């Protein structure tokens, strides 16, 4: 994808994540442990239902038409009926075919954004206290216990708290 | 001794492969199908009013051959001819078939009203051993083959106004005898003349003598015409012989009637689309069961399997 | 003491919803409108030649109904036809109707060249009193209703060359009385024939005897038939009854003509693009207004709205309100 | 959008900016302030421009056609003559319908880049000098007075100048 | 004392335009153009089977115009008529000739095969100098001008049923004299009628005496027609006069035959897509050389370039 | 483009640059020098080709249709075979037109985003060793030699044993 994390700078996903499509895993004092981001799941589903739902807007009804098989050579009428009906299926197969290749582009490069957005998020978040190690990863530079990891998570680390902490690990 | 903290995404240990503008396939977590591929094989009864041909073509039902004698009073949504039909009445043909095929498909009716047209000096009600009724000869039943009364065919002359507000669809013939004996002994002339007119329009037929293949123990044949006549017009029918009268009009409507060539039976079940290999869902947007539909369906393409992704790359571990 | 710098976009108070791949509804600060959906209700006479029918279908001022003499030789990027037109002359048929007008329409031109005809021993110029031109009895001015002379009516069998550059066409008819006293009193010949020739091609049309709807005070008929001849081809005409025999002949062209059915008034006023509700601005890449549409037009499309996005998203600020 | 700024980390735009449609707002020793910045503008805009120009510049012009409405009934032929039609109508109307979904989520898409753009052109003009607070909003750790502002604004701030002081502010 | 790392792209010095959503003209490293916009001027031989039909069209060659007789039997994939073709037999006219045309070109084939017609109490082969085969007077090699039998000619009456598992095409005619005299001393009766007919269908023609234009010495004329007879079906011909007799059928196909108005020369190479103005290569999506093409062919489009960028925006130093 | 590296904060091209798409020039101790990156090269141009394939798929084969010229005026018939060519025409025509456009915009923004992702792999490569000038050159706070930079371009260098020394460097 256009924004290089999945299948980029994130080696592999996670088969073990059930629960979300992004998120975390850790290590700290206390151990390892994996949580599910629920606002980044969220923004990629939502924007997938919501071009999935425009895609089968059910949009044709037709009743009678013209003939499309015919039981006797005729030449002329019957050429041009026939000539109409494949130039209308060919330019749908066509419609059809260049509507799924871009839906699917656009679906792998905003999941990728998605991706993205989160680690950037988090990056921002964690201020000096942390480095971007450029596999997916941070090194936090601080004692990070559980409601630490859990508060980076959940959108309320104050990075102030830890600042020195880290900034002397790191220098 | 600090922290790591990972982010990352999902996979799952079988994906599926979509196309894409750079790539034929690669591989996401999932995807849902477009293009409907399966039927049922059966047509649903519902939400359509479907009726069933049996061993009747539309124009059969339309012309009265008695074997369609069942379909008199019938309407449709979708009426279905299936490859069994016969024919077993007066040999005829339709030039323009499948015009007056359309037209009655279209109206989605054979209502029949009954005219009091007034033939002067003819017999009426000529019947055929080629189109039985109970035990003696018959006739398709909205049509009045007229032949001479005593030894002669007067001009026949009448008129019929339309003051309803409805369109008139009059069906009428033309005979077209084996041999100059046959025509001189039904009609008197050598040769008859069928002039039917509206008062912008006209249809002037001269019948055609000779030998043809035996269909149903005959050499003759009929041709079956038809004139439209439009509120505030007039039908004008004028003949010295070989005139296969109309005996009235088919009510016209419009609507979303039409007809349909399948032999999948009918069954009891909903479903909004119809095609000739049976309902299908119509909750895709495209099919490829048959470019032949009815009601609301999927476009037909020519793909038999289109995937929209529905989840990013899989990149298993 | 620091200084904080804030990046940021724009937001309206005002903004407008779009559609998207994702959305098919979200807010943007501004879009602006690709499908036209209305008219002023009138054609613009440029720069378009418009000429109004009035009360003549484009086929009436072909063979001359009295009442639209005036269209004689008239040229039209677009012939109008008129709900109200009626034809007030002999009653006839076209086979082919649609044909004859497409062709016709798409020529652009009625202009028409008298060719000297020599038609021995037959009474030209007959008239009807179901066709007026003024006081007394008349007939469509391009087409001349042969009867005997005297008390014959000889194979007549004519040849008129195409020794120009250009493509003739030839609008000719065959009368159907209405009873056999007619036929003979007209024709002689209890039964006619007409068959109308050239090199590659031939039509022949035999009348039918017989009463047609009153209208006008009768119950006969003409049919009309044309026939093209090409540079270096011939028509040949051949007749022992019922022919109604061409004048001349109409100047073909190829172009931009056509024909509109509307009953929208002609204006003064400047437009490329013409549907029988009007004139409409050719400004968007579609419109909702009618599929039937002359001149550089937009598209035809179902939707009546289709907003493209001119602005970023839009996002207000958030009030406790 | 795909950057994740415009309705992401940026929370809301600025309806009292009315002669830009990206820039900047401060507060340092001298009060508070905003101006537009003008090429981010100019390359949204120019884009947008560009586009509209595009989708309606004029390419069709029909003269003699098919007809299209019928006081008669015809059967076989006019079935034909309408289905033509009726399947043009549906295929325009199907490429009317993408072009404008396509359009807008681009459109979307690179006035979210361009917010993204300017976002990274300070942050990098700003070097060791500031701390990106995460919401849009730089914290500049020096005395930025008015001139300071003109001049990241105007691109002509030099890091190197206030580097000691913004590092010693910075680190402790 | 340390070091710079720049990163950077490539540039080339001579880059092209091509058009994207936001920019009608924006310059990139590289470009491949999508629309074929030229020809060789010729037609190559393969893989299609190409049959030039030199100086004939395929009705002529269908019929049997001497100057034609090299085509009998012929098969192609695409026959190539040229504007240089010219008639040179009876002069004559197919109403709807274009159907005519199409269906035998879309069969692929001129295979005809003669059956024994008895044709009793009248002469048969009959010629003209219009149409010379040889030194001598002749007529179209799969047609039998019918004609009198010493002072008399009878009601012809005739049947060929179809026994075989293919449909057959019948070509026959009828003669339209120019005066009286020709129609009694050719038919004796002074009007003729050719009926043709099958269980299904029938078709009866009479023909119109008169003058038209002279060609090659005539001012007479054939009008063709044509029947299909399906398996099991039953042809009959019945007539008193101005038969042109079928001699047999051609047999039917259907595949991927058709028929092509080019001028082009053939040449001995390999192209799938041919065109009016020669073939094309077809690497292409698109082509802007004629919308008229026979196989594997890009899409006709208006447009005689597009420029897909294969390379990054441009930016030289 | 989209990412702003591509004629963007990358002021221009070089056309010195041959044996790549994308890469790094260098100064150090020992002079002056360039190389191509590879990997990132690849990635664009798989891209390109995979389009390019995608494209030119040869899909239709057409025989017997409608006749598309006419020597004769015949009115309805002729008017609807010329009118169901020409809608098809202007179809595909406008199909053309709006495939290259999205190809274009979409290859002009996947040629930009290879040049932003190699950009940013570089930037974490180097952690705390580097500063971000802003033009696409990354200023190196330590000795580094051409061993050093053949080890930044080939993924092998090591941040650690360079990181007191640019750090002390840097502040
Ligand atoms: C074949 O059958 C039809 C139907 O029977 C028949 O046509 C009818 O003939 C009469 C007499 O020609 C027509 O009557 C006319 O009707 C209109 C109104 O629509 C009136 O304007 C006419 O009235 C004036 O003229 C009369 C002279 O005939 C006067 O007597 C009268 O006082 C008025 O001045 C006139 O009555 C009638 O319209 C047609 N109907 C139709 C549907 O065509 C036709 O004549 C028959 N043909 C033969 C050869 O028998
Ligand atoms: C002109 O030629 C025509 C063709 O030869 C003549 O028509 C033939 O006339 C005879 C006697 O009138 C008919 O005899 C009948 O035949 C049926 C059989 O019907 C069909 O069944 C078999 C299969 O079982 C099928 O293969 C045959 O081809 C038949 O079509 C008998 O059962 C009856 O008893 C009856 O006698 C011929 O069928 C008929 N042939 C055709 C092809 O129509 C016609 O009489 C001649 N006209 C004149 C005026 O002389
Ligand atoms: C946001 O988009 C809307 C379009 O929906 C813009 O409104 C349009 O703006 C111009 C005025 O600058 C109008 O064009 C002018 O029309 C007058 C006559 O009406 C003519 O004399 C001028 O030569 C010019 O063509 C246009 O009519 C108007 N349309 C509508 C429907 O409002 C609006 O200006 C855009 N806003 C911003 C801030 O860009
Ligand atoms: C009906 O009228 C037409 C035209 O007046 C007659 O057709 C013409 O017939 C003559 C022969 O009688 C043709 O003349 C010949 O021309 C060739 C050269 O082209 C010349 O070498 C011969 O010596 C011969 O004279 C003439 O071409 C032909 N004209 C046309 C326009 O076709 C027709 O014969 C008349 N029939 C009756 C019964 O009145
Ligand atoms: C332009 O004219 C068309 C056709 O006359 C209008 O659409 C018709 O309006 C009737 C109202 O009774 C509808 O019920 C029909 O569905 C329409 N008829 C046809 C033939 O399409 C149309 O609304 C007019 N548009 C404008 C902007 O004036
Ligand atoms: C292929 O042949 C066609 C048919 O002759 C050429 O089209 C003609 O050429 C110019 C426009 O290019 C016009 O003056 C003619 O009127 C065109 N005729 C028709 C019927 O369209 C076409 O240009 C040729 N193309 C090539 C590449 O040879
Ligand atoms: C795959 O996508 C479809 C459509 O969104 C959904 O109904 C289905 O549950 C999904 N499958 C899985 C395994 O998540
Ligand atoms: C049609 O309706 C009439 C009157 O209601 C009825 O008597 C007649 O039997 C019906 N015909 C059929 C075929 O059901
Ligand atoms: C439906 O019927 C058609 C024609 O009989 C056949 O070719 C087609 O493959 C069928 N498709 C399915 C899915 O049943
Ligand atoms: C029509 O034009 C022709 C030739 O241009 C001319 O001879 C004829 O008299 C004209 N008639 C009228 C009424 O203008
Ligand atoms: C453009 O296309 C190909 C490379 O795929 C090559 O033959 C040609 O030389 C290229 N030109 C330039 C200027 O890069
Ligand atoms: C035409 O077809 C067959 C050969 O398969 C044969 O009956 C007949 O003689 C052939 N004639 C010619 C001229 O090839
Ligand atoms: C990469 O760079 C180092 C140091 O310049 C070099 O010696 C080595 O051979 C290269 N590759 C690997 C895989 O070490």
């Amino acid at each position: 994808g256009l924004f290089g994390a999945i299948a980029g700078f994130i080696e592999n996903g996670w088969e073990g994540m059930i629960d979300g499509w992004y998120g975390f895993r850790h290590q700290n004092s206390e151990g390892t442990g994996q949580a599910a981001d629920l606002k980044s799941t969220q923004a990629a589903t939502d924007q997938i239902n919501g071009k999935l739902n425009r895609v089968i807007e059910k949009t044709n009804e037709k009743f009678h038409q013209i003939e499309k098989e015919f039981s006797e050579v005729e030449g002329r009428i019957q050429d041009l009926e026939k000539y109409v009906e494949d130039t209308k299926i060919d330019l749908w197969s066509y419609n059809a075919e260049l509507l799924v290749a871009l839906e699917n582009q656009h679906t792998i490069d905003l999941t990728d954004s998605e991706m993205n957005k989160l680690f950037e998020k988090t990056g921002r978040q964690l201020r000096e206290n942390a480095e971007d190690m450029g596999n997916g990863c941070f090194k936090i530079y601080h004692k990070c216990d559980n409601a630490c990891i859990e508060s980076i998570r959940n959108g309320t680390y104050d990075h102030d708290v830890y600042r020195d902490e880290a900034l002397n690990n790191r220098f | 001794p600090g922290a790591t903290l990972c982010l990352g995404h999902h996979a799952v240990p079988n994906g599926t492969l979509v196309k894409t503008i750079t790539d034929d396939q690669i591989e996401v977590t999932n995807a849902t199908e477009l293009v409907q591929s399966s039927s049922t094989g059966k047509i649903c009864n519902n939400p359509h009013r479907i009726l069933d041909g049996i061993d009747c073509t539309l124009i059969d039902a339309l012309l009265g051959d008695p074997h369609c004698d069942v379909f008199q009073n019938e309407t449709w949504d979708l009426f279905v001819e299936r490859s069994k039909a016969f024919s077993n009445c007066y040999p005829y043909d339709v030039p323009d078939y499948a015009s007056l095929r359309s037209l009655v498909a279209s109206s989605g009716t054979l209502e029949f009203i009954t005219e009091g047209f007034t033939w002067t000096g003819v017999t009426q009600n000529g019947g055929s051993n080629a189109c039985k009724r109970g035990p003696g000869s018959g006739f398709f039943s909205r049509l009045n083959w007229l032949t001479k009364s005593g030894s002669t065919y007067p001009v026949l002359n009448v008129t019929m106004p339309n003051n309803d507000n409805f369109d008139k669809l009059y069906i009428w013939g033309v005979h077209h005898p084996s041999t100059n004996q046959e025509q001189t002994s039904l009609y008197v002339q050598a040769s008859g003349r069928v002039t039917v007119s509206t008062r912008r329009s006209q249809q002037t037929i001269i019948p055609n003598i000779g030998s043809r293949p035996w269909v149903r123990g005959l050499s003759s044949r009929i041709s079956i015409y038809w004139t439209i006549v439009k509120p505030g017009d007039v039908l004008v029918i004028n003949s010295n012989g070989n005139l296969i009268a109309p005996r009235g009009y088919f009510k016209m409507r419009t609507g979303k009637s039409s007809i349909m060539r399948s032999d999948a039976p009918i069954d009891t079940c909903i479903s909004e689309c119809i095609t000739p290999n049976g309902s299908i869902p119509n909750d895709k947007p495209f099919q490829n069961v048959n470019k032949i539909t009815y009601g609301a369906c999927p476009k037909y393409v020519k793909q038999n399997t289109l995937k929209l992704a529905t989840g990013m790359r899989n990149v298993p571990e």
